[PDB]
């Protein structure tokens, strides 16, 4: 029965020809089920995503009059039927799955509707504007269109449930927290014509409670640790120097951390600005004693310790008022 | 101290097998070769063998002399065969990692003592 | 509608020999190249190459593929490109390249009714380019992409850039986090060999390395550690446990800067401009500590033998900021 | 000659009128594929990728009525060229990332037919599945790494997966298939599930592997140097108060020693941006070291004399804040260790 | 000539069935294996595997491929191996492998006139190991390569090492950058199951790690840092800034050695023999600074209520205790 | 008309042709003349002990069965027709993972002249194995071989040759150096014979003579190690009453040598013996060790605590072990550098 149906559909079928090739554009309804957004590689500006990618379209050459009403088929019929040339536009490495079988499917209804779903892992590309690091947020896109068919030949459209999200807790998101989802429809203008480009946006904000106790709290306490010299006697010149220059060395050791999971961008991030100003405060404390040891003993600077006890805790708290407001609330 | 100690005969009418027992350094990685110095002060290439057991022969001595290395006992052997009377010379066991080499005498940095082979007629 | 298009496509391919160049016994076929660049993925200084993802398009006309009665531009499925003659164009710089295959193999065939056929590819290539990194990180490298026919000479195939100024697009929209594309050029030429003259096209980028990373990470800490080495000259000469401990920690801090930048920067084992600066600043920190031992030997060792502590200290306050200013002036003019 | 002629006659006439596009019992019954897994080696779990490798012989058996035959032999072994023209169920792993069907030296597949029409299908796979790990209690944590596999195109009303034995006895691991540097395989737990979707309800064969991280490495590399640095920062309280350069060198370099331990402990861990149990330990131990020198800043403001006690005029006392800090700071570090090691060795 | 050789090769495959085992109803076919190892590329302790490139060769006698008249061994093109019966031999340890395919696929089919056929393969395989690194880096390993037929039992196929112990060649030519092959063994055995006995061949090597590297980079500076911690025992208790700056910088230098050998050395996250030594040397450096606070508290704190006897004690005991620690360590792991 | 004759020659080449057997399988040996044009001698990895090379690999041999008559004197073949013709099974003896390029078409060109002389060019990327002797790192030099031959065919079946003089047969391009850490000095072309288990094969061989640039290692490793040892000796010219100063000087130059030691090893593969740089660092570490032991001997015989005031009780003399170590330790470090840079700039 069904063998008679399948051989009648393929009889006289030309898979090279788009349905309605001289009549009207082929409307294709796309669906997507995101399995797991993988690790966002901030250095290479990538992110891994695993999806189930479904497409429906009406093909009038695959109509059958029967009682079966649907042909829930394998991936064997995929190479015999016209399949749309959907490519992922911002993909660096995209892979289909082949274990244990080709992980595709095909369902053909009696009126000609064809469902086609395949599982895909994609190393998609998103330009991470890494200003306000590590307080930043990113909307990494996932775009697709047909490769050869313009707007006059294939038009895409989303369904009701456009992009379906799983549990969101089993995903491979180390540093980012999934907060949003957004679609759009645009028509790009390339050399070969106008292409209908679907797009899926993934809003990813940060989880911040790690850089606090690894760079922020160690840098603040070492700036306070340099202030310790101001309440230590003026004539204890080995102790004031030991406080000064080892606080410099530990700031250099913490500046190792600052660009760990980042590319070599050439602006100043919020992390880079904090470590640098903490280094300047540490730099200023030792130079304060150097000018005070020369102008008093080696020959008002004699009261400059009493000025430093007020000015350096004030300027660092005024800096933290500027820093933490303007990078969180602005 | 690396001492490339040679052995084998030194007088024949006939075949011969001049050996070379190495000591002090494992030369498996190194290329162990055989040279020839007649009266005339010209060290001529005879045979070499790479680590991948590849036999390199001089054009005057190709097909006659057969080289073999024993990688376990750290030795190289030269099977002398069809000895013309012009083969009366000194045979040097070399061992190097030839740099501008496999034919140049100044690429092998270890040397045998010598074996005066005399082929009369 | 569908059946008339089906009869014409079946007519073009019946008797179509893919072993024959268009105009096989006559004029050379002209292939027009057109590159639309999506991104430049990575630029490796160690491997001396770069990764380039692009939309690679070829236009040529074949009179065996000309159809009549249909005013449309027939876009066919990509599996007809195994049934058509396509040129054997390769990339001479290519280390590793692949046509993307999701969800199908990203090809296109667009037949035009006069016989013109568009064969677009979508290629991620890893093109080699030589890097003279002696002025790292203040250098401008340029990296090319050579396109050449493999088998046919210029008597059979000819190459040209379609719209020769504006052939390659998408270059001004490339955001590299470490470089900056100054300009691109399109060179059309023919190499000449004894066998014949071969057509060749070359896309070339000129990359300028951004230096704002290296100022904050490498140069500015190396300056400020060297300025802290000079604090020991305004300290009294009796303070042995202060002037030594400041200078000795300063040679240690410059050491940890050198070892950390060896870990993070790409390992390029010859002398660069950043190596000359970091070694140069290491010397000024080294000479600032020999100064105190020269002071300590004159006062406490050449003291009872009976040549001034204040004279050497006043000299170092003038000379070492002046010589380090001369060092930066010679450095930042020789490499800029 | 008589055996080989009948054997060739059975193989050539078996696939006559056979369709691999159809399901056995397409409009009659539901295909009952009975699966079985022999885990040869539960391979290396990657914390930096949230994955794990597993190397199995995945074998599944079902009945196909269209492949019945008669002859001398009872079990009909097939070639790969003939087994590719036969319906096999589209079993895939729901959390597999990039798995390998081995092809050395031949394709490691096997399809045997018994004379009643029961297909037996064994194949050796190297499955790299996704293990969702939450590292909030690093390294005092356990994880359940799942193998979820089912069909792709055929729903619950068309194929149903089962196990070939009792379910706990089906997934069996080898005795030499531990192969874990940093974990302990504490047995496995299987279950049968029905996961709904937008294209229908599918049958999922879940299989969880229970792991637990070894702790003895991070104690001798991270915890014990951090404990000994906090103790050695508290060693400075039993000195005299006049050794102002000596007590400074304690205070600043044990910060620098904890700074070196803090960075090196962290990079031997995936870059998760939340505080792990190791991160809380180092940060609080960082606070004790910082508080040791803030104590000395309070001592130095009250010293009033430069000379120490002579071994043979007035002398300084033994600094009442330095007496109470000998009792307060070792006790609070001791109380914190009791709170720390009872909380995280319980979760 | 050449047309007679072509006629002979055409009639060998005339009616040949690739699904029929040699002697299909009769005795089990005997397959003799012969391995010529090209190289061992890497031996990874993190991934617990090794890369092996070899010339894996199989001999068996098929009676359907016997020819007469032609005195030479027919070496055919490699693409006739898709038209013959080849055994279904795989590797149990196989993580990842591939036949080399440049410039063509590196197969060979060399027919012999009695029907013997050679099927050679240049295979780069990655075979798994269970490495015991509790005595690292003073340990001997044992990595193997298990060869087994996939479908046929011992009723249908049999394995043997051709030439006995001289089957696997090229082991003495292997120079590993950090190991040393002590002995390789060749084991042939049938593995009895409930269904039937399956044939299996086993190729194994012993890998004793060379320790001259670890003496220089790891053991020697940790010894010399521990000796520098003892310099504070020949310095007077009055020199407080001297004796603290010894011991405090000495626990930091032990820290930078321990932390940066954690980054340099392979990441095996359990307790090794080098981690016990480095932690042990960190204790002696830590105890050498506890000694000074014991000195400093007794003189300056318990003073107004012996001091040189503590230093005179520590000058003898801590060199004796550290030499005793080296005695216990280097006899337990060596 | 010319295109009809061209297709008639292509259709009638392979009638009665058998690609399974060598040209002259019972007649004579097959002289395949080879030719290599090197376009990029790519990145040499010291860690994997390998190198990458891009070649145009030309082969030429005579097949008598492919003679033709026509207007042209040379044919050009499709990849479909080139895969139906015997082509020698050239493999690389030390290739690890080599790539035959096929962008955008397969980079193969098979030509037939009128007497049947085949010409066959391929564009290849060969990642070959270069064993290295790192005993003199970084002042060493070694030859990387590129060795190829037939896989199945012995000396009595297929013999390889070069298409020119042997030294003129491997041509490296003038832009094809592509090394950042090595200096390609020249190539040496030879030929050899293996004795495998199967028989004698002809092995073509091209060696590649490389020398490492040592300018990076002097500035990064040698000169900071020299200047730190110079520092540890410079502390001898301080006074002996600088007991905290010479202590602080001593231990931290050991820590500076410790930091230089670990960084120099990291930019080096994991050999199991002593390189030339490993000797230099270990001996320079011994001088900085011996400098602090020297001050411990000076400190033991001090007998006073106060330093010499500039105007003058009794004072300490400058110790004899200090005045002798000012002469001895710079001389022994100076002698060792003369031994080091004459031994390792000679090999
Ligand atoms: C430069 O050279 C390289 C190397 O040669 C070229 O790379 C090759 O590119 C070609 C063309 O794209 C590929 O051919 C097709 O491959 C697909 C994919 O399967 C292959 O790859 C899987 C994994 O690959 C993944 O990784 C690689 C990198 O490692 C990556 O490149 C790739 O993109 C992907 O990410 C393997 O798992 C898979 O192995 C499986 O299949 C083998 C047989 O093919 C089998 O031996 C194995 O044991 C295993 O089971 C395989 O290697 C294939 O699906 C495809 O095959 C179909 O399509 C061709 C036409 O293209 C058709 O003739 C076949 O019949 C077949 O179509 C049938 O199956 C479809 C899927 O089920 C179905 O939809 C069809 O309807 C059809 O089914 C019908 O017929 C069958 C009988 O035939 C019947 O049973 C059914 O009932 C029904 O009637 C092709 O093989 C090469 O694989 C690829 N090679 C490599 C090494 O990468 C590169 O393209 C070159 N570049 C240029 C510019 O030229
Ligand atoms: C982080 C710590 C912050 C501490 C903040 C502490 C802030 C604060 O005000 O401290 C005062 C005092 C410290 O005094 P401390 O003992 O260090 O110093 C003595 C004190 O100054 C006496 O008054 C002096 O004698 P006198 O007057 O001339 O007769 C005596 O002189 P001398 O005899 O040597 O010549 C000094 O040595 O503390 C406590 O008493 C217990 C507080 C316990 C606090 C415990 C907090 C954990
Ligand atoms: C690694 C070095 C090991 C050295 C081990 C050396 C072990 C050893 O035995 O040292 C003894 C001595 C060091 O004596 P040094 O000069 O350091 O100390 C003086 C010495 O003790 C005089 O005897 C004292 O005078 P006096 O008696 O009160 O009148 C004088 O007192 P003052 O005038 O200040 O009041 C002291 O300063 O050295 C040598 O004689 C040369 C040995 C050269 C050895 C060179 C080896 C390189
Ligand atoms: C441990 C370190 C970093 C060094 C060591 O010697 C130094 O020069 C560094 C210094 O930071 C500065 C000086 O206070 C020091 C001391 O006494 O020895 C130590 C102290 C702490």
């Amino acid at each position: 029965d069904v063998t008679v149906i399948l051989n009648n559909l393929l009889e006289g079928y030309d898979n090279k020809l788009r349905p309605d090739i001289g009549v009207k554009p082929t409307l294709i309804h796309t669906d997507m089920y995101v399995n797991s957004i993988g690790p966002v590689n901030a250095i290479n500006m990538e992110y891994t995503i695993d999806i189930f990618f479904a497409q429906t379209w009406y093909d009038r050459r695959l109509k059958f009059n029967s009682t079966i009403k649907v042909l829930r088929l394998n991936s064997n019929m995929v190479g015999k039927i016209w399949i749309p040339d959907t490519f992922f536009r911002n993909s660096k490495k995209a892979d289909a799955h082949w274990i244990t079988t080709p992980n595709r499917m095909l369902r053909i209804w009696n009126d000609g509707r064809v469902l086609y779903t395949l599982r895909l892992t994609i190393d998609a590309e998103c330009q991470l504007q890494l200003h306000n690091f590590p307080m930043d947020e990113h909307s990494c896109p996932l775009e697709f269109s047909s490769y050869g068919y313009p707007r006059e030949e294939i038009v895409y459209q989303w369904k009701r449930s456009s992009v379906e999200v799983g549990d969101t807790r089993s995903w491979r998101l180390y540093q980012f927290s999934f907060v949003g989802l957004r679609n759009t429809t645009e028509v790009v203008k390339t050399t070969s014509g106008d292409y209908v480009v679907m797009s899926v946006y993934f809003d990813l904000s940060r989880r911040m409670g790690y850089f606090t106790i690894q760079t922020y709290i160690p840098c603040t306490l070492i700036v306070v640790l340099s202030w310790v010299s101001f309440w230590i006697n003026k004539d204890a010149v080995p102790a004031r120097t030991s406080l000064g220059i080892t606080t410099v060395l530990t700031m250099t050791t913490l500046s190792t951390i600052a660009r760990k999971s980042l590319p070599k961008v050439s602006y100043v991030t919020a992390m880079d600005l904090f470590v640098s100003v903490c280094f300047i405060f540490v730099f200023s404390a030792l130079v304060e004693y150097g000018t005070l040891h020369y102008f008093v003993s080696n020959r008002r600077i004699a009261k400059m310790d009493s000025y430093a006890r007020i000015f350096f805790p004030t300027a660092f708290c005024l800096f933290n008022l500027v820093y933490w407001v303007s990078y969180l609330y602005l | 101290q690396v001492q490339l100690q040679e052995s084998g005969g030194g007088l024949v009418q006939g075949s011969l097998r001049v050996s070379c027992a190495a000591s002090g350094r494992t030369f498996t990685t190194y290329i162990m070769a055989w040279f020839r110095q007649a009266p005339g002060k010209e060290r001529e290439f005879l045979a070499a063998m790479d680590q991948g057991r590849i036999q390199y022969y001089g054009d005057s001595v190709r097909g006659r002399f057969t080289i073999s290395r024993d990688y376990a006992k750290n030795s190289v052997d030269l099977q002398l065969d069809g000895l013309r009377p012009e083969d009366t010379a000194v045979y040097y066991c070399a061992a190097g990692a030839g740099f501008w080499g496999l034919r140049t005498a100044s690429s092998y940095h270890y040397w045998g003592q010598g074996t005066q082979v005399t082929v009369s007629s | 509608n569908m059946s008339f298009v089906k009869e014409t496509v079946d007519k073009l391919l019946k008797g179509y020999d893919i072993r024959l160049r268009p105009d096989f016994g006559g004029p050379p076929v002209c292939v027009g190249m057109n590159i639309d660049i999506a991104s430049i993925d990575m630029v490796s200084e160690v491997n001396m190459d770069y990764t380039l993802t692009m939309y690679f398009q070829q236009y040529w006309r074949d009179k065996r593929l000309a159809y009549s009665g249909i005013p449309l531009n027939l876009t066919l499925d990509n599996r007809v490109a195994d049934q058509l003659w396509v040129p054997d164009t390769y990339f001479l710089n290519d280390k590793k390249s692949f046509v993307h295959g999701v969800t199908v193999k990203n090809r296109m065939i667009r037949l035009h009714p006069d016989g013109t056929v568009l064969y677009g590819l979508r290629i991620t290539t890893t093109a080699a380019c030589m890097m003279d990194l002696r002025r790292y990180p203040l250098d401008e490298q340029n990296c090319t992409l050579e396109i050449e026919s493999y088998g046919y000479t210029t008597d059979d195939i000819e190459f040209y850039w379609r719209g020769g100024d504006k052939a390659v697009t998408g270059v001004e929209r490339i955001e590299l986090p470490q470089f900056s594309i100054v300009e691109h050029r399109l060179v059309s030429r023919n190499v000449v060999f004894a066998t014949g003259a071969y057509p060749r096209l070359s896309l070339s980028f000129r990359l300028k390395r951004n230096i704002g990373y290296f100022i904050l990470q490498t140069y500015m800490p190396s300056i400020l550690i060297t300025i802290l080495s000079w604090v020991s000259f305004w300290i009294n000469y009796d303070a042995s446990a202060a002037r030594v401990a400041l200078g000795i920690t300063t040679v240690l801090t410059m050491t940890t800067i050198n070892t950390h930048l060896r870990e993070t920067l790409p390992k390029i084992p010859y002398v660069k401009a950043i190596d000359m600066y970091l070694m140069g600043c290491f010397v000024f920190v080294f000479l600032a500590l020999l100064e105190y031992a020269f002071v300590n030997y004159i006062f406490f060792g050449r003291g009872p033998q009976r040549t001034d502590v204040n004279a050497i200290d006043r000299w170092s306050r003038i000379v070492f900021p002046f010589t380090f200013s001369l060092f930066n002036l010679v450095y930042w003019l020789y490499y800029v | 000659k008589d055996n080989t002629t009948v054997f060739t006659r059975i193989l050539d006439r078996l696939l006559d009128g056979y369709d691999n596009r159809l399901r056995p019992g397409l409009g009659e019954r539901v295909t009952e594929v009975k699966t079985d897994i022999f885990v040869t080696s539960f391979g290396p779990v990657s914390d930096h990728d949230m994955e794990y490798t597993i190397d199995v012989f995945f074998r599944q058996s079902w009945k196909d009525e269209r492949l019945k035959f008669k002859g001398p032999m009872t079990v009909l072994r097939l070639n790969n060229l003939m087994a590719s023209k036969i319906w096999t169920p589209d079993t895939f792993f729901h959390n597999g990332k990039k798995s390998v069907a081995h092809n050395m030296t031949m394709p490691n597949k096997l399809l045997r037919i018994t004379e009643d029409g029961t297909l037996l299908y064994t194949m050796r796979l190297t499955v790299r599945a996704e293990c969702p790990m939450h590292l909030e209690d690093f390294p005092m944590d356990a994880h359940a790494c799942p193998l979820k596999f089912g069909s792709y195109a055929y729903t619950r009303a068309e194929v149903v997966y089962e196990w070939t034995r009792e379910p706990a006895r089906s997934v069996v691991v080898a005795e030499d298939g531990s192969r874990l540097n940093q974990y302990d395989l504490l047995g496995q737990t299987v279950d049968s599930g029905i996961v709904q979707s937008s294209t229908g309800e599918y049958v999922v064969m879940t299989t969880h592997f229970h792991l637990k991280r070894k702790i003895g490495y991070f104690v001798i590399q991270t915890y014990l140097p951090c404990i000994m640095t906090v103790i050695l920062s508290q060693v400075s309280f039993w000195l005299n108060r006049e050794s102002v350069p000596a007590r400074t060198v304690f205070g600043v370099t044990t910060v620098l020693t904890m700074t070196t331990l803090s960075i090196s402990a962290r990079n031997s861990l995936p870059k998760v941006a939340y505080a792990t149990a190791m991160d809380w330990f180092i940060a609080v131990c960082y606070a004790f070291v910082f508080s040791a020198l803030i104590e000395f800043a309070t001592v130095n403001y009250f010293t009033k004399r430069g000379y120490a006690w002579d071994g043979k005029k007035t002398f300084n006392s033994v600094s009442k804040i330095d007496r109470l800090s000998r009792i307060a700071f070792p006790l609070l570090f001791g109380i914190f260790n009791l709170v720390y090691w009872a909380t995280y060795l319980n979760r």
